[PDB]
């Protein structure tokens, strides 16, 4: 029907789809070894829609993780959230790599294990026959995510060509360049493939992750174990119209259809507010929806470092507005009434803007089904901002005489620089044409 | 095609075959209808209806008119 | 129905002529047809009306369940009336189920009579799936050539249609009526209802087998598919020479001709309405 | 009627066989030295078709076995289900055999014993006027049940030409080669005569043991004791339309009829879930037949080593689905109605496939009365990786000069190596051929 096979590829690809396939038990009602809760059916009206559809009652995971590393794979055996995942799906015990960090490898390695990458991946796909897409579950930062993932954009172009692409990719950290260095060539490699080989993608931004980190969590000391907990519940929370019954765009082809305005202009910005549990103990008196969307276009909660004098010029053009659980919705067009109001979104003065929201019941869940919360997926051509970023620390690394004669000895024989930068430019020039 | 008398009892079955393989969490929720459809006007989309039939005295607040006026 | 249940044993005589002609019960029936179908085999009278009424008696003593064999003593279902016609149409064995008072009131002869002729029709797919089953174990019965295998191509097109249709049209006509008159024994209560139920099972018995007392397509259907397996097992009885497998090919490329000539027949016979032939064409659809 | 000789045989096959009649008196509610339960009669409806037919209600086996071994019969006497079988109808005490391994021994052994061996196992056949058949209950591994079996498959092939020949044989391990050596020469003996002097087999693997017997069954030291265990429930569970009154298929040769699609093509795959003792705390809330045969074609139960990726190009023919006990018969056509969707069995492209559904009722017992079970007689054409697997082994054997100057002295003077090899290929051809 709906069944879309996700793609968990990479260092920190792996780490952050490993915990959304565990976020996803606690809200079925399931445990990921048997199910000893009945409200998996009553109160959750679809599940196989992510998951493989039950041959026991036992919704196995339509997902496949490779990666270099075997330090990521090791340290998810010992988690009592493994038996849910298959040993014969992606690898048995003892799967190994590389050695290994480069982007020329992964990307050399893809045409050496060609047979065996098409072979049980492809089993998964004629398991219904209607297949929704792919999701690239990858990742931008080192060259183990990085290098392979370039291939796979590629070769599933046209083996599968009506099938949707789209991917919640995170981007890389750029504070200090002593433990990588080759950060700035494995990112625009794989940029190139994200908008001509790929549909969409979701920005993960890594610099705007510690602005949230110290804002409401009140660390001291910034570590990895903190990366999958604003990640895992904003990939589930874009599902909430595809896993709980919705009514309108319930499909991953129907969200994404209603924001892109044209081909690589697909770079969407992510808002999520509510992470703090002791707001729950004043969420009793009838907290609304009047006060939820009026942050959102505010800019506190996204996730996209960008310039704060810079959205005078530029405009919003599609708006998504989620809310989920307890709405309320006699006030939820009340809500969409004060929007004109106060233009907090500067709209297109060559077409028409759109503010969408829409609505899906959560998990029977306590701190589910007593919270407000809001998901924004909005689109703001203000995103060049990175694109300038990630440029300008490009061209200056090339007049260094950095990795060019150690990142050209394998598989390299042209200078496929520039061909990144030219069309990183047309994806910077067409963003300011689109508002004439 | 132009409808005909037929396709009645054929878009029933796959209208049966379609909410079976989504796995309904009641499987007698599903042949608790069947669908009706006019003559032969141009083609059978917009031209199709159901049938919901409801049992004791639930019937005394849906008459058969209202029916109509859920399915038009 | 305390009467009807202690003093006298009305639906132990019920079930029990279910099981005489029904085939509810085990190999009682099946060691039954087996002698008669090898004495078929090689050529010997089985008309013969004494020996028959002996392997009857054989029948309904085997398995021992304690409601046919006291039954098979005392009366008997056993006398069997045959019909010998020397133009050989409309030929017919009348098997009758002896039923005691006041149980006779509610089983008419006119009731056992068309419990009579589903028989007739239930032990002749028992005679034509069990042909396609020993014969598989005849194997092969001469023991250009090597027209065997494209024999074998449309011989299991036949052999399984004829299995599967004595296994999922039996198994969905047995449960479906046990289940519905297990109901109206449950509400059981007088004997003007208990009639009344059991002539409705009936009619239902009918519309399960196949349906129709007078002409349809699906006797049509039956009885070509008879001519299918009778033309199949008078051709094994013999050797297999050089253009005698070249005749076999000729002959099962018609049979599966027909065979999906009266499958389309079948669709008109489905779409006219909810039936149990709907159930048949699913098992032929599967076919 | 109906009457069945097993043939026990071997090291192995009297072993399996010992606990097939132990476990016979627990389900007929009788005890091997007397009748103490009214539950015989009442219950079962059906009880003379393996055993012998009753003189003072003592329901003798129709057994007979014979072994070189002494080892074997030694640690049957001792337990109390021996007074159940006779002194008199095999051997009475002290019986022995050779020294003794060898698969030319027993093979020789056959015509000096060949007075005894066709005198007293013959009183057993004229009891019934309509004998069914001979089930040779042996073994492949080792030369004592391989040697004298593939005797007994010539001779009885004439002398009783018009008896159905179909046997539950155990194949060997083929972990390490160090204790045994001669494994590959007199299991490829056997499978000739398993083809051509035999009409159909039942497979049993002995490295799909283990994968079961660490699955559920969570042991550490995998021992001989619980080689019985897994054998002895799906022997009488094969039987249970034959033992048990059924009505279509209710003989053996009724079931084997409606699975085998040619000769030489007779290798069944056998499945059986149902195990585990703990599932019983939970089978009281009405468990029902449309779950248990989703996970029959799923390679799961399997007993058959074969490959995961060679099912694409291979098509099922023949599937069995036996269901046992309480089946609940209204939603069992439901059951089957799932069957079309999924396609989980390949059909074949040049004629019609089956799924067969059975039912019969099981033993007046709670732990049988109560858990729904389902065993599969599955007919795949991937069995020949397992005959590519045994003829990799066979040819590699011959080029290091093993066993080509220890085993030619007796009884051996042409090479019948490659009599062996053609016939085993015509098998692995003639399956691909069957697809056309």
């Amino acid at each position: 029907p709906r069944e879309i096979i996700t793609l968990q590829l990479g260092q920190c690809g792996n780490q952050i789809g490993f915990e959304f396939w565990k976020q996803l038990c606690a809200e079925h009602g399931i445990s990921p070894e048997g199910i000893v809760e009945e409200f998996a059916t009553e109160g959750t009206d679809r599940k196989d829609v992510f998951f493989y559809q039950a041959d026991d009652e036992h919704y196995i995971p339509r997902a496949v993780l490779l990666d270099l590393e075997p330090r990521v794979i090791h340290s998810i055996l010992n988690s009592p959230y493994a038996n849910l995942y298959n040993p014969e799906n992606i690898y048995l015990s003892e799967h190994g790599g590389g050695a290994g960090n480069n982007w020329a490898s992964g990307f050399s390695q893809g045409e050496k294990i060609h047979e065996d990458i098409f072979d049980i991946i492809d089993r998964e796909a004629d398991g219904s026959d209607s297949l929704e897409g792919f999701v690239l579950c990858h990742s931008i930062a080192g060259g183990t995510g990085s290098g392979l993932g370039s291939y796979l954009l590629e070769r599933l172009n046209d083996r599968y060509p009506k099938k949707l692409v789209q991917t919640y990719s995170v981007f890389p950290n750029q504070d200090e360049m002593s433990h990588v260095v080759v950060q700035p060539y494995n990112s625009l490699l794989t940029l190139k493939r994200l908008t001509q080989n790929a549909d969409c993608v979701v920005v993960l931004d890594n610099t705007a992750l510690n602005r949230i980190a110290t804002d409401r969590l009140h660390i001291q000391n910034p570590s990895f174990s903190q990366i999958n907990q604003l990640v895992s519940t904003i990939m589930s929370a874009s599902t909430t119209t595809l896993r709980y019954p919705g009514y309108m765009n319930n499909d991953l082809i129907g969200l994404i259809a209603s924001l892109i305005p044209t081909p690589r202009l697909h770079f969407l910005m992510t808002g999520y507010t509510p992470l703090t549990t002791d707001q729950s103990v004043a969420s009793v008196r009838k907290t609304t929806v009047l006060d939820v969307m009026r942050r959102l276009l505010q800019p506190k909660n996204v996730m996209v470092s960008t310039g704060r004098d810079r959205q005078t010029n530029h405009c919003y053009i599609a708006i998504l507005n989620i809310i989920q659980g307890e709405v309320d919705p006699t006030q939820v067009h009340k809500s969409l009434q004060r929007i004109r109001e106060r233009k907090l979104a500067n709209f297109i003065p060559w077409g028409p803007a759109s503010i969408q929201v829409a609505l899906s019941r959560k998990s029977p869940y306590l701190p589910s089904a007593h919270r407000v919360s809001g998901l924004m997926m909005a689109n703001h051509t203000n995103i060049s901002s990175l694109f300038e970023r990630t440029c300008r620390q490009y061209d200056k690394l090339r007049k260094r005489e950095a990795f060019l004669e150690q990142f050209r000895k394998e598989d390299i024989f042209k200078d496929n620089f520039d061909e990144l930068d030219n069309s990183r430019e047309i994806v910077q020039q067409l963003i300011d044409e689109y508002h004439a | 095609t132009p409808p005909t008398a037929v396709t009645e009892h054929d878009v029933n079955v796959a209208f049966q075959l379609s909410a079976h393989k989504v796995l309904l969490d009641d499987d007698n929720l599903l042949p608790l209808l069947n669908l009706t459809i006019r003559e032969a006007p141009t083609s059978g989309w917009a031209a199709l209806g159901l049938s919901y039939k409801v049992q004791w005295p639930l019937h005394i607040l849906f008459t058969p008119a209202v029916l109509e006026k859920y399915n038009v | 129905m305390y009467t009807l249940k202690k003093d006298y044993r009305l639906v132990e005589y019920l079930q029990a002529m279910r099981n005489f002609f029904l085939l509810e019960a085990g190999d009682t029936m099946y060691d039954f047809y087996t002698p008669i179908f090898d004495k078929i085999r090689e050529k010997e009278p089985w008309l013969n009306l004494s020996y028959l009424n002996v392997q009857i008696q054989e029948a309904v003593g085997q398995r021992y369940p304690d409601d046919s064999t006291r039954l098979s003593v005392s009366f008997e279902s056993v006398d069997l009336a045959k019909k010998k016609l020397p133009v050989h149409t409309l030929d017919g064995l009348i098997l009758s189920y002896k039923v005691p008072w006041p149980v006779d009131i509610v089983i008419s002869s006119e009731c056992q009579k068309i419990y009579n002729q589903v028989f007739l029709l239930l032990l002749l797919i028992k005679w034509a799936k069990y042909s396609l089953d020993v014969l598989q174990f005849n194997e092969l019965g001469n023991a250009k050539g090597q027209q065997i295998h494209r024999m074998f191509l449309l011989r299991v097109k036949l052999m399984h249609f004829v299995n599967s249709l004595h296994n999922y049209l039996m198994t969905r006509i047995l449960h479906s009526t046990g289940l519905e008159f297990q109901h109206q024994v449950e509400e059981a209560k007088d004997l003007d209802q208990l009639i009344k139920i059991h002539y409705r099972y009936l009619s239902t018995i009918h519309d399960r087998c196949l349906l129709r007392e007078k002409v349809s397509s699906v006797k049509e259907a039956i009885m070509k598919v008879l001519n299918v397996v009778l033309m199949f097992a008078d051709r094994w009885h013999a050797g297999l020479g050089a253009w005698k497998k070249e005749s076999i090919v000729k002959m099962e490329s018609d049979f599966t001709n027909c065979h999906k000539f009266l499958v389309k027949v079948l669709n008109k016979a489905v779409c006219r309405g909810s039936f149990p032939h709907l159930e048949s064409l699913a098992l032929s659809l599967m076919a």
